[PDB]
RNA sequence: AGGGGGACGGUUACCACGGAGUGAUUCAUGACUGGGGUGAAGUCGUAACAAGGUAGCCGUAGGGGAACCUGCGGCUGGAU
RNA sequence: AGAGUACGGUAGAGGGUGGUGGAAUUUCCUGGAAGGAACACCAGUGGCGAAGGCGACCACCUGGACUGAUACUGACACUGAGGUGCGAAAGCGUGGGGAGCAAACAGGAUUAGAUACCCUGGUAGUCCACGCCG
RNA sequence: GAUGUCGGCUCAUCACAUCCUGGGGCUGAAGCCGGUCCCAAGGGUAUGGCUGUUCGCCAUUUAAAGUGGUACGCGAGCUGG
RNA sequence: GGCAUGCUUGAGGUUCUAACUCUGGUCCGUAAUCCGGAUCGAGGACAGUGUAUGGUGGGCAGUUUGACUGGGGCGGUCUCC
RNA sequence: CCUUGUCGGGUAAGUUCCGACCUGCACGAAUGGCGUAACGAUGGCGGCGCUGUCUCCACCCGAGACUCAGUGAAAUUGAAAUCGCUGUGAAGAUGCAGUGUAUCCGCGGCUAGACGGAAAGACCCCGUGAACCUUUACUGUAGCUUUGCACUGGACUUUG
RNA sequence: GAAAGACCAAGGGUUCCUGCGCAACGUUAAUCGACGCAGGGUUAGUCGGUUCCUAAGGCGAGGCUGAAAAGCGUAGUCGAUGGGAAACAGGUUAAUAUUCCUGUACUUCUGGUUACUGCGAUGGAGGGACGGAGAAGGCUAGGCCAGCUUGGCGUUGGUUGUCCAAGUUUAAGGUGGUAGGCUGAAAUCUUAGGUAAAUCCGGGGUUUCAAGGCCGAGAGCUGAUGACGAGUCGUCUAGAUGACGAAGUGGUUGAUGCCAUGCUUCCAAGAAAAGCUUCUAAGCUUCAGGUAACCAGGAACCGUACCCCAAACCGACACAGGUGGUCGGGUAGAGAAUACCAAGGCGCUUGAGAGAACUCGGGUGAAGGAACUAGGCAAAAUGGCACCGUAACUUCGGGAGAAGGUGCGCCGGCUAGGGUGAAGGAUUUACUCCGUAAGCUCUGGCUGGUCGAAGAUACCAGGCCGCUGCGACUGUUUAUUAAAAACACAGCACUCUGCAAACACGAAAGUGGACGUAUAGGGUGUGACGCCUGCCCGGUGCCGGAAGGUUAAUUGAUG
């Protein structure tokens, strides 16, 4: 974390997160591949969601979600940058040649683990079924399908802490504040995840958002009636409907949640 | 003050030759329209 | 004849007064304001002095027409 | 002789880091699971530090005095404007936490009225790291 | 099946119910100045500060800073506040 | 009053697997992140779809929104004595 | 709004401006309130310098204008032998009436008229015209949602 | 003269060149033409395409979906604006030339023959293979300065010279391994991986060595005693051609070119695939296949003329417009600005007079100096570099080039260095160090003198200051009357969303969100920052709640 001089009008606001034992240049070539930005744009062409386009010229690292490797040790060679996700990256040699890449999680740079049907807890790293997972310990990484890979708390700083343990199933608390039923044959990773100090970094800049592919938000009682429900008026207007969607569904407060197939395995809703 | 015709003949067969004329049914019916009204080109 | 040497010249430095630009620092004044003092005291009031009718007081944040209340650490200049 | 040191020996909430605790209370739920905070007794007109200050248990890196003497220094002294650090808590920083209470308030009962003490509720805060206020 | 605003600018032209200059009557006109009413249209008849202004209010003039008509004269003359 | 309970039709609950579902693993078609098929796992008679139905619904749509009138609007008026 | 409110400053004089006052027709705290360095082809004021902006224009230099040679358009146009005045008149006349002027025809200029030319008026009214937007107009409807019955089973129980 | 010059892509289509022509076309005339009529003209293993490879994206066997048409898509196979062998100089014409000719190269393929001989995939590895910025340094191209080659000796004073003018050229390729740059290295032992295998790669363990190795711009040769380089001598018709033809060296300064796809640094974290290098599989008779060598032959097809800061393209036009990229000399200069010029190109296809008003684009202006006007609109002014000096306020960066001032040409006198270089000496006897010296070049400091009204003398080149409103800022907008205070924005908050996510496009499959996962994504509002954001939950929305009343299809008691 470091907070930038006013040396420019552009500089004045621009809070960095820089970490010095990030590893400095060239990715692991054989484990990554090509990336195409679309736009927002759907395979009918049309801008599916809003207010993307344009940024850097990316490759996407092939992050091993499943850990599968079991009873292999894998020691770590480096944290990189990953220009997919807000969390850090971790370069894994396991015993027999074989890089991967893993989520970082936090205090990692040459340390070993290895994920395993009994693997050791204390090193925070290791991935493991969530029946011999301690309850009451903070994890991220958790497989919502066996087999599926990590879907759940995988952004930077993310956790979810295990709660509680009955049957096949297995409880916990989820960064959200919700609490979440997840079946207990299904991997995590013991820890937290290591970038959590992206919360701090300020932009500073319109630029900086530009080059995250990251596109300008017209607010749609800037709009006419035929562009938004937030229509026209003379002067600043305050959008005399209930606040609402450029498609009409409401937005400040209305739930939209309609699964019906998995609210069973939601013990908890956000609260 | 440039104008709205900016010619290219890649882009003029790719849009309005024969090939992409009769690759889509409507455009294989445009053939059959200016052939029936005896064109001496048909495409342009 | 002239020379030496003077005198008025020529212009070179020095400088008072004057000029210009931009600042300082003081003095008077200034619509309008904000407290202070002394009065006379009309007024909501009872805030302190008894265990002053909710014990006072001090620092400080915080909050409220007012003479005023809670909290955190503080003191009896606190008494049965 | 004043002042200092070489030698142990205890006494001591010195102070800080990390943990390990317990009951309540609180919050859940079918007696367990969960985490915050101050640690009844030992508590003392007791210790300790220049001062401010400071108590469960545990190690770990560290202070100054006392005293028992034995050694040596040879006034090296005290005080000290300026100068320089260091100073309770509410704070407001710059990041987190989260129980009870509670600054901020809403009403409840009360009075000419509560804006009050009483009654039902809760964020900032105390906690942490660096830093500022002094 | 179009007669395109207000004001300024430029250029005017006519009226007289006269602002100045010229001739007079009456006066509660001593004189200096005036008041009021006749006669008289020859020539003259501001400049600026404010405001988009017409006006107006002000500063300083002048012998005097007149009142009206002319599509509230004038945009195939200008401007366009 | 009713008794135990077989034979059974109505609304619960959690459960069972075999419908269904899986944008999970693994095989095979296959040299394929499609797709089927096989199997393992998960959910499970739920979800989801068809059909019938209540509710919401300017997201979208077809429209209506009178006449009189000393121009139009505002007001008044509109039939009968 | 009243309104150029009132007072102070700036000018010789200031409806603008600056600073105030509070009598806020009709400010107000994320249709954010009040400040704010830097920034601005931003709005309003004031000063220095500078000047043809102006008093008030003078001269000059090039490109048109004018003339000669060659080429050669346009809008418009019922027809024209196409004056002023004062009346009249579908109510502002080259054309009527009365009357004054006035030989015939170009060229250069200037634009007062020809209610000059250009666009079947844009304002206004009209039309049981249109379109597009709005909603708490009417009638619907996509989407979302509720239940019945299908796909759809057994097995005990709480239960009638 | 950073083009009004030379080129390339695109686009056009014969506009190119020559002979004959002038009706029409050409804003006039035309003998001329981008016009008419007829002939001619475009030569490639190396330049561009095809062929090889892929990106976005398109199509898409089967397949999934949909009234139909069809949608989506896997295997696949299309699609360059990217990636993949390789040539340069001088000749030559009316018009083509890296294409023809000459000379010297290079690259790849095929058939041979000879020798020893593990070959082989579309599969595995390696490689190709890459961002932004910023700097040194090394070079070269280019430029500038002499001898004598060569010609000159001046219409007007001087000019046999310390004078004048022109020329002083030469490539790819070989060879060298030159600065510099990256990097340890092989010998062996084995191995849960690179979906089978592997001697390759990856992982783990052992042996010694200071130098391996991989890349890499620059000279001299001789490529090259070659080619190029005024004109004579005579022939033929002032004018072509055959023969001959001279110097060709050195020091300076150098890039925006090359080393360099190098180094340093920063986050926004920076194409794929093939050719290529290598490994084995299924296979082979272990002939075929492989690897060198020698010999012999081959490299198809298509484009090539001309125009491109345009009269040949886009603009109805021989139209002040537009149009991607490349090169870029001299003096002044920071410069690719600008002025004047070189190479090169051009006089813009109506002219001639005349010298009114008025109109346009300028120049100077007495005395005033914003009195103009809606408004300093416009014009005038300021303008460079070095040094001095510089206020409020500030978010500590700024404001600031604030404001204001001084110096400035040319000629000498004196003086401080810097870079290059070598008369010869150290040795690694050479693509090297030390340092002679001069020469050449760059930047000072102090002192005079001198001329004009004036020395950043032209072109070029900020006007400044004081109160204020609004928006924080860079940015964006009504192509064609509005550039703003509007929009965007960083920051802020609210709300939804547990992943087959909310959401969006789709009769649907599917896709986007996203190969992301609550520090994330969508939506809404505010709009840096500082101080803050009061009261009201009735109405309407949303969130939660008992469980009562009313209520739909369905059911079908009873009459």
């Amino acid at each position: 974390i470091v907070k930038c001089k006013p040396t420019s009008a552009g500089r004045r606001f621009v809070v960095k997160v820089v970490n010095q034992e990030l590893h400095k240049g060239a990715p692991y070539a054989p484990l990554l591949e090509k990336k195409s930005k679309s736009g927002g744009r759907n395979n009918n062409g049309r801008i599916t969601t809003r207010h993307i386009g344009g940024g850097h010229k990316q490759h996407y690292r092939l992050v091993d979600f499943r850990r599968n490797k079991d009873g292999i040790p894998a020691i770590v060679e480096r944290v990189e940058y990953d220009p997919n996700r807000t969390a850090h990256i971790a370069l894994l040699k396991y015993a027999d040649g074989e890089r991967r890449y893993i989520i970082a999680p936090k205090g990692v740079a040459a340390g070993d683990q290895l994920i395993s049907g009994i693997g050791a807890p204390i090193k925070a790293g290791n991935s493991m079924p969530l029946r011999n997972i301690p309850v009451g310990s903070t994890v991220h990484g958790i497989e919502l399908k066996p087999g599926k890979g990590a879907q759940i708390a995988r952004s930077a700083g993310a956790s979810a802490q295990l709660v509680a343990r009955e049957g096949a199933y297995v409880t916990l608390r989820l960064r959200s504040g919700e609490m979440r039923k997840v079946l207990a044959e299904c991997r995590a990773t013991l820890g937290e995840v290591s970038n959590s100090e992206h919360s701090l970094r300020s932009l500073g800049k319109a630029g900086a958002t530009r080059w995250r592919g990251v596109r300008p938000t017209v607010r749609g009682v800037a709009m006419n009636p035929v562009d938004h429900p937030h229509g026209g008026g003379e002067g600043r207007t305050s959008a005399g409907r209930h606040p609402v969607s450029p498609w009409g569904l409401q937005t400040k407060g209305k739930k939209t949640r309609s699964n019906k197939r998995t609210d069973n395995m939601i013990v908890r809703r956000r609260k | 003050m440039k104008r709205t015709f900016q010619p290219s003949t890649l882009k003029r067969a790719r849009v309005h030759g024969f090939r992409a004329r009769m690759a889509t049914k409507n455009g294989r019916q445009v053939l059959s329209r200016r052939r029936a009204k005896g064109r001496k080109r048909l495409t342009v």
